[PDB]
């Protein structure tokens, strides 16, 4: 199936994904396609940071569900 | 659909609280994590004032002082809280 | 040998021309190329064309590599 992740304002990627990837799997998709480090990845969906080892499932993410990307930085 | 606007009320948020802010350049969310008073974006390498939540410099980069916070010009500091936005 | 070159398209160590199609090998370090055939322009950081069917300049198709101040990838570091 796909989802959906938003990045800058206005702009998304299209990621082909399963029910049963975990989030350590989408954040690995996300590098792949837009090299974003892992460790720099936040992931919310429907107002919830997700955890690194659950998955698409354990948080109800069906076809065409939209996550937002977050970007977390160390200061300098 | 009530997915989106939780969401979109989260982010509201942590923008409010100061835990977010869009990168002035190319407008992704990034939050900073730990040390000082900046960031540097990873998407357009645009560096970050945190502690004006805006940019540390103007269009020439790193040393342009015609525009972004401009910490230090003249001796004056870029806020009052400011220990080192680079 | 054409069976590495497979294992290489296989992993990403080479892509096809977006213009012309035939196997390009990736220029280590470099993160553009020119086709030695056809010669068009490709960004070798996002796998695809550096620029639209405008030729160089024309940023109605490619990366868009700096448009508007933004890379057109974290790691580029000049696609030309
Ligand atoms: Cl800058
Ligand atoms: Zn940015
Ligand atoms: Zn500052
Ligand atoms: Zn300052
Ligand atoms: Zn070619
Ligand atoms: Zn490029
Ligand atoms: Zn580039």
């Amino acid at each position: 199936m796909q989802i959906f992740v938003k990045t800058l304002t206005g702009k998304t990627i299209t990621l082909e994904v399963e029910p049963s990837d975990t989030i350590e799997n989408v954040k690995a998709k996300i590098q792949d396609k837009e090299g974003i480090p892992p460790d720099q990845q936040r992931l919310i969906f429907a107002g919830k940071q997700l955890e690194d080892g659950r998955t698409l499932s354990d948080y109800n993410i069906q076809k065409e569900s939209t996550l937002h990307l977050v970007l977390r930085l160390r200061g300098g | 659909d009530v997915a989106a606007r939780q969401t979109t009320e989260m982010l509201k948020v942590m923008l409010q609280q100061g835990e977010a802010m869009r990168c002035p350049q190319c407008q992704i969310v990034v939050q900073k994590k730990d040390g000082a008073d900046w960031i540097r974006c990873t998407v357009c390498h645009t560096e970050i004032c945190w502690v004006t939540k805006g940019p540390r410099w103007g269009p020439g980069g790193p040393g342009d002082t015609s525009g972004g916070c401009r910490c230090r010009v003249n001796g004056i500091p870029c806020h009052p809280s400011c220990q080192n936005c680079h």
